[PDB]
């Protein structure tokens, strides 16, 4: 359990792994993005580049698939989405290593979550903020990665939330190459699964019931090849809800709750899956990270607890 | 120059003993937080703020990465 | 407020004291030295808090530290300090 200091001057808001697992990018509240790499010799994380990205606190970053190159998204509270591509011929830890590409200003609200699409849908992207409007950005031109065109625009909430009331938004894509395109969208106390219809426009396909309070994290379990899909929900209650989605509007799909654990006694902040969807890591308000696995049954039981 | 404020996150902490009238912060090392509080009876005690994990991401190599709501450093649980 | 003087508990010349705050919330145990007039003789040893609203108190002379504490709700919380 060796710790490493990211060197930020403020809070760290989102940390994401890349596809290969040897790189992490750490956004923060001091408007900086620091990209760390794993040295194969020293076996320790070290900084690759640090640069000032936005004009407000950055709350969500996401790596793109390496078949599209080294692209890092960044959503922040200044209503901007900044896309960064790595220049191979540039000095380490200089600030000019990652070159700015686009600034999607189509959102009239402070954003919360940005999530790249899987590697079977294109170089798409998703955004959600305190405006109730879902925005999808496709990079339709492979020649230049700067003509990011908005293609879908679905409204999730009827009205934007109040200035003082707190609210959270999170996104999770479905990484199944052999299923219609789905998007798990969380807005306050609502979690909706969209689906790409035959007309090219997303429609409300299935709504996850429950969720008496704010939803802090949605993670779609990786489609390893099973006949059922899983969504992990970290609510503002103690509940780590796991939904069993079975698909059979191209195709109808049913939502069934698989498990509901009150084993944290507080707000569940982040819930996240493994590569194969076997280990579920849930972090809650008790200061402890609980791992979950399924043994001899479909219902998920608890495992090692890390404090 | 003018920044229109809005509430992002609300963190709830329960005190060690109930019936507290007023409290105060304590500036700690490595950006920590503790709360010195005075009760309704005038008794003064010290309530620490727990280090709540903000993000617990997994990995393809089965490595756990832990980020906190309080300090800067990031915890890593390798698989060896 | 109730200050109750307890004897037969200290082998030295000090005299043990049991104190209840005027809001009737805490029970505090003391050991007072008679030979020094200054306030440093009042040594605050122990404090047990959050006892609802205390309405009475007593002590057991047979064994040291057995301090019964009553409440308005009805619970006769009997415990030990020393």
């Amino acid at each position: 359990m060796q710790p490493f200091d990211s060197g930020h001057d403020d809070l760290v808001h989102d940390v994401v792994y890349d596809f290969y697992g040897r790189h992490v990018a750490t956004c923060s509240s001091d408007q900086h993005i620091k990209v760390f790499k794993l040295d194969k010799d020293t076996s320790n994380w070290e900084l690759s580049d640090s640069w000032r990205a936005h004009d407000s606190s950055i709350v969500a970053i996401d790596w793109a698939s390496p078949e599209y190159g080294r692209i890092i998204a960044s959503a922040s509270y200044d209503k901007t989405v900044k896309l960064w591509e790595e220049d191979p011929d540039q000095e380490e830890c200089s600030g000019r290593r990652w070159n700015k590409l686009c600034t999607l200003n189509d959102s009239k609200g402070s954003l919360y979550s940005v999530k790249f699409a899987p590697a079977h849908l294109g170089l798409k992207l998703a955004c959600l903020g305190n405006d109730g409007i879902l925005r999808l950005y496709d990079a339709l031109e492979p020649s230049d990665l700067r003509s990011w065109t908005l293609t879908s625009e679905m409204k999730v909430l009827s009205i934007p939330p109040a200035n003082h009331l707190q609210s959270d938004f999170c996104l999770s894509w479905c990484p199944s190459r052999f299923s219609p395109e789905k998007l798990a969208v969380s807005a306050l106390e609502q979690a909706i699964i969209y689906q790409r219809g035959k007309d090219g426009k997303l429609h409300v396909a299935a709504k996850l019931p429950g969720h008496k309070s704010l939803i802090r994290s949605i993670s779609w379990a990786p489609s390893i090849g099973r006949w059922y899909q899983l969504i992990a929900t970290g609510c503002k209650d103690g509940r780590i809800r796991i939904f069993k989605i079975t698909e059979k509007l191209q195709s109808n799909l049913q939502v069934e709750l698989l498990s509901e654990h009150d084993d944290h006694n507080g707000e569940v902040w982040s819930v996240s899956w493994n590569l194969t969807g076997t280990i579920l890591s849930s972090a809650g308000d008790d200061g402890k990270v609980r791992l979950w696995k399924a043994t001899y049954s479909n219902e998920f039981k608890c495992m090692s607890v890390i404090t | 120059n003018i920044e229109n404020l809005f509430v992002s996150s609300v963190h709830d902490t329960n005190t060690m003993y109930d019936r507290v009238a007023t409290f105060d912060y304590i500036p700690r090392s490595n950006n920590g937080t503790s709360l010195i509080c005075m009760r309704q009876s005038g008794t003064i005690y010290r309530m620490p703020i727990s280090e709540v994990c903000s993000k617990a991401i997994l990995n393809n190599r089965n490595s756990l990465l832990l980020s906190n709501f309080e300090n800067t450093e990031i915890d890593e649980i390798r698989v060896n | 407020g109730l200050i109750k003087k307890v004897t037969h508990w200290s082998y030295d010349n000090l005299i043990d004291y049991l104190s209840v705050n005027p809001t009737r919330d805490e029970v505090t145990h003391y050991k007072v030295d008679p030979e020094n007039e200054s306030d440093e003789s009042i040594i605050k040893l122990h404090t047990v808090k959050d006892f609802g609203s205390i309405t009475c108190l007593d002590y057991s002379e047979s064994e040291i530290g057995m301090i019964g504490v009553g409440e308005k709700n009805g619970y006769l919380r009997i415990f030990n300090i020393s």
